């Protein structure tokens, strides 16, 4: 039947506008969570070398 | 007063209000007048630790030579003490800084003596 075919579409159809608002929402997700491990491991080398150079400072003046 | 020249150059201390509204020019005599809890002394290391004159916004460059801190202290009780001389060790200000240090327990008249053999 013609509305046979046109529910089966329905499905495929909301099957498909979901699986493609899940990628939208899984590439932003990866997206997120590597923009947060990368500010992680930039604030990273502030938090170390600093350190370090501070250390040196002391070391040196003492 | 012939002999004197105008206290003229800016020191920017880091603390936004002293270097916004309240300017210290170096050749200056400012208190901090404090409270009996507040954070006094933190704030005169902070100074301390981190007050430069910036020549490139006066036009000069002409060298970074710092400063040369006395510090002369009248009766504090090693408290205070022992965080003035440990925020001057950790930034390494003890090579260039003399200390008159004048304890709570040492006698109460040498603190007549104190700031006039520091300055």
């Amino acid at each position: 039947s013609k509305l046979e075919a046109i529910l089966s579409q329905e499905v495929e159809a909301e099957i498909q506008a979901l699986l493609q608002e899940a990628e939208a929402k899984a590439e932003a997700v990866k997206r997120e969570a590597e923009e947060k491990a990368k500010a992680l491991l930039q604030a990273r080398e502030r938090a170390l070398e600093a350190q370090y150079r501070a250390a040196l400072r002391r070391a040196e003046s003492a | 007063p012939v002999a004197r020249r105008k206290p003229e150059q800016f020191i920017q201390t880091g603390i936004s209000t002293i270097d916004v509204m309240n300017t210290l020019v170096r050749g200056q005599k400012l208190p901090i007048f404090s409270g009996s809890g507040l954070p006094a002394n933190e704030i005169a290391a902070q100074i301390a630790r981190q007050a430069t004159v910036r020549p490139d916004l006066s036009g000069e460059g002409e060298k970074e030579e710092p400063f040369a801190v006395v510090f002369a202290a009248m009766g504090i009780t090693q408290r205070e003490l022992s965080y003035f001389i440990q925020e001057f060790e950790r930034t390494g200000a003890l090579s260039r800084s003399v200390l008159f240090l004048n304890k709570a327990d040492d006698p109460t008249i040498e603190r007549i003596l104190t700031p006039r053999m520091a300055l």
